[PDB]
DNA sequence: GTCGGTGACTCACCGACG
DNA sequence: CGTCGGTGAGTCACCGAC
Protein backbone atom coordinates (compact mmCIF):
# COMPACT_ATOMS: atom_id res chain seq x y z
CA UNK A 1 0.00 0.00 0.00
CA UNK A 2 2.89 2.00 0.12
CA UNK A 3 3.53 2.19 -3.40
CA UNK A 4 -0.17 3.75 -3.81
CA UNK A 5 1.15 7.36 -4.08
CA UNK A 6 2.72 5.56 -7.34
CA UNK A 7 -1.29 5.20 -8.34
CA UNK A 8 -2.25 9.14 -7.61
CA UNK A 9 0.68 10.13 -9.48
CA UNK A 10 -0.30 8.04 -12.67
CA UNK A 11 -3.99 9.55 -12.73
CA UNK A 12 -2.68 12.92 -11.84
CA UNK A 13 -0.12 12.77 -14.29
CA UNK A 14 -2.71 10.96 -16.59
CA UNK A 15 -5.44 13.86 -16.97
CA UNK A 16 -1.97 16.14 -17.25
CA UNK A 17 -1.30 14.76 -20.28
CA UNK A 18 -5.05 14.92 -21.85
CA UNK A 19 -4.67 18.27 -20.66
CA UNK A 20 -1.32 19.18 -22.53
CA UNK A 21 -3.17 17.48 -25.82
CA UNK A 22 -6.04 19.32 -25.74
CA UNK A 23 -4.27 22.71 -25.12
CA UNK A 24 -1.84 21.95 -28.55
CA UNK A 25 -5.25 21.00 -30.06
CA UNK A 26 -6.84 24.35 -29.11
CA UNK A 27 -3.89 26.72 -30.15
CA UNK A 28 -3.64 25.00 -33.63
CA UNK A 29 -7.14 25.73 -33.99
CA UNK A 30 -6.86 29.19 -32.79
CA UNK A 31 -4.14 29.75 -35.14
CA UNK A 32 -5.44 29.03 -37.78
CA UNK A 33 -8.65 30.72 -37.34
CA UNK A 34 -6.37 33.65 -36.46
CA UNK A 35 -5.08 32.77 -40.06
CA UNK A 36 -8.04 32.77 -41.95
CA UNK A 37 -8.75 35.98 -40.70
CA UNK A 38 -5.63 37.79 -41.22
CA UNK A 39 -5.76 36.97 -44.98
CA UNK A 40 -9.31 37.66 -45.20
CA UNK A 41 -8.06 41.18 -43.89
CA UNK A 42 -4.96 42.08 -46.04
CA UNK A 43 -7.15 40.90 -49.28
CA UNK A 44 -9.51 43.77 -47.74
CA UNK A 45 -7.07 46.45 -47.17
CA UNK A 46 -5.12 45.48 -50.62
CA UNK A 47 -8.40 45.82 -52.38
CA UNK A 48 -8.74 49.60 -50.83
CA UNK A 49 -5.84 50.11 -51.64
CA UNK A 50 -5.76 49.16 -55.32
CA UNK A 51 -9.30 51.22 -55.63
CA UNK A 52 -7.62 54.69 -54.09
CA UNK A 53 -4.30 54.67 -56.15
CA UNK A 54 -6.64 54.52 -59.09
CA UNK A 55 -9.03 56.94 -58.00
CA UNK A 56 -6.05 59.09 -56.93
CA UNK A 57 -4.42 58.86 -60.18
CA UNK A 58 -8.17 59.52 -62.07
CA UNK A 59 -8.39 63.01 -59.88
CA UNK A 60 -4.24 63.94 -60.62
CA UNK A 61 -5.14 63.86 -64.52
CA UNK A 62 -8.36 65.68 -64.59
CA UNK A 63 -6.80 68.23 -62.34
CA UNK A 64 -4.09 68.21 -65.02
CA UNK A 65 -6.55 68.89 -67.65
CA UNK A 66 -7.90 71.97 -66.19
CA UNK B 1 13.22 -15.34 -30.63
CA UNK B 2 11.99 -14.52 -33.48
CA UNK B 3 8.73 -13.28 -31.71
CA UNK B 4 11.17 -11.35 -29.70
CA UNK B 5 12.40 -9.34 -32.82
CA UNK B 6 8.92 -8.83 -34.89
CA UNK B 7 7.69 -7.29 -31.30
CA UNK B 8 11.08 -4.81 -31.25
CA UNK B 9 11.10 -4.20 -34.62
CA UNK B 10 7.16 -3.10 -34.51
CA UNK B 11 8.18 -0.83 -31.43
CA UNK B 12 10.78 0.68 -33.86
CA UNK B 13 8.95 1.32 -36.46
CA UNK B 14 5.85 2.91 -34.43
CA UNK B 15 8.39 4.87 -32.31
CA UNK B 16 9.62 6.10 -35.78
CA UNK B 17 5.83 6.68 -36.97
CA UNK B 18 5.20 8.45 -33.65
CA UNK B 19 8.28 11.00 -33.45
CA UNK B 20 6.93 11.72 -37.01
CA UNK B 21 3.75 12.48 -36.27
CA UNK B 22 4.32 14.98 -33.14
CA UNK B 23 7.02 16.38 -35.31
CA UNK B 24 4.41 17.80 -38.06
CA UNK B 25 1.87 18.92 -35.34
CA UNK B 26 4.61 20.77 -33.53
CA UNK B 27 6.08 22.26 -37.30
CA UNK B 28 2.25 23.08 -38.56
CA UNK B 29 1.95 25.13 -34.92
CA UNK B 30 5.37 26.84 -35.54
CA UNK B 31 4.22 27.56 -39.42
CA UNK B 32 1.20 29.27 -37.82
CA UNK B 33 2.81 31.49 -35.95
CA UNK B 34 5.24 32.85 -38.18
CA UNK B 35 2.20 33.40 -40.31
CA UNK B 36 0.64 35.08 -37.87
CA UNK B 37 3.29 37.60 -36.88
CA UNK B 38 4.08 38.52 -40.43
CA UNK B 39 0.37 38.83 -41.38
CA UNK B 40 0.20 41.05 -38.14
CA UNK B 41 3.25 43.12 -39.22
CA UNK B 42 1.97 43.44 -43.13
CA UNK B 43 -2.03 44.67 -42.11
CA UNK B 44 -0.62 47.64 -40.21
CA UNK B 45 1.55 48.28 -43.14
CA UNK B 46 -1.35 48.36 -45.61
CA UNK B 47 -3.74 49.92 -43.34
CA UNK B 48 -0.90 53.23 -43.15
CA UNK B 49 -0.94 53.25 -46.84
CA UNK B 50 -5.26 53.22 -46.80
CA UNK B 51 -4.96 55.82 -44.52
CA UNK B 52 -2.55 57.91 -46.18
CA UNK B 53 -4.17 57.37 -49.72
CA UNK B 54 -7.36 58.15 -48.13
CA UNK B 55 -6.05 61.85 -47.02
CA UNK B 56 -4.43 62.19 -50.55
CA UNK B 57 -7.86 61.27 -52.26
CA UNK B 58 -9.46 63.71 -50.20
CA UNK B 59 -7.42 66.47 -50.84
CA UNK B 60 -7.39 65.80 -54.58
CA UNK B 61 -11.36 65.93 -54.73
CA UNK B 62 -11.02 69.54 -52.71
CA UNK B 63 -8.55 70.80 -55.49
CA UNK B 64 -10.73 69.32 -57.74
CA UNK B 65 -14.07 70.95 -56.19
CA UNK B 66 -12.22 74.52 -56.47
CA UNK B 67 -12.91 74.28 -59.99
C1' DG C 1 10.94 19.68 -2.15
C1' DT C 2 6.47 18.60 -4.28
C1' DC C 3 3.87 19.53 -8.23
C1' DG C 4 2.42 20.04 -13.17
C1' DG C 5 4.04 20.36 -18.02
C1' DT C 6 6.01 17.99 -21.78
C1' DG C 7 9.12 14.90 -24.79
C1' DA C 8 9.28 10.28 -25.86
C1' DC C 9 8.06 5.21 -25.72
C1' DT C 10 4.44 2.27 -25.92
C1' DC C 11 -0.21 -0.11 -26.90
C1' DA C 12 -4.84 0.00 -29.00
C1' DC C 13 -7.33 0.95 -32.71
C1' DC C 14 -8.49 1.80 -37.45
C1' DG C 15 -8.17 2.51 -42.32
C1' DA C 16 -5.01 1.81 -46.25
C1' DC C 17 -3.55 -1.37 -49.44
C1' DG C 18 -0.60 -4.95 -52.15
C1' DC D 1 -6.38 -11.55 -46.11
C1' DG D 2 -2.69 -9.93 -43.13
C1' DT D 3 0.49 -6.33 -42.10
C1' DC D 4 1.53 -1.72 -42.19
C1' DG D 5 1.54 3.36 -40.82
C1' DG D 6 -0.97 7.24 -38.53
C1' DT D 7 -2.85 8.73 -34.45
C1' DG D 8 -5.11 8.98 -29.57
C1' DA D 9 -4.17 7.91 -25.13
C1' DG D 10 -1.52 5.91 -20.91
C1' DT D 11 2.93 5.77 -19.07
C1' DC D 12 7.76 6.92 -17.66
C1' DA D 13 11.65 9.95 -17.08
C1' DC D 14 12.87 14.42 -16.65
C1' DC D 15 12.78 19.23 -15.73
C1' DG D 16 11.49 23.97 -14.09
C1' DA D 17 8.68 26.65 -11.16
C1' DC D 18 7.06 28.20 -6.84
CL1 LIG E 1 13.73 2.91 -27.01
NA1 LIG F 1 -7.38 21.94 -21.59
NA1 LIG G 1 13.00 11.11 -31.38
Amino acid sequence: EEEEKRRVRRERNKLAAAKCRNRRRELTDRLQAETDQLEEEKAELESEIAELQKEKERLEFVLVAH
Amino acid sequence: SQERIKAERKRLRNRIAASKCRKRKLERISRLEEKVKTLKSQNTELASTASLLREQVAQLKQKVLSH
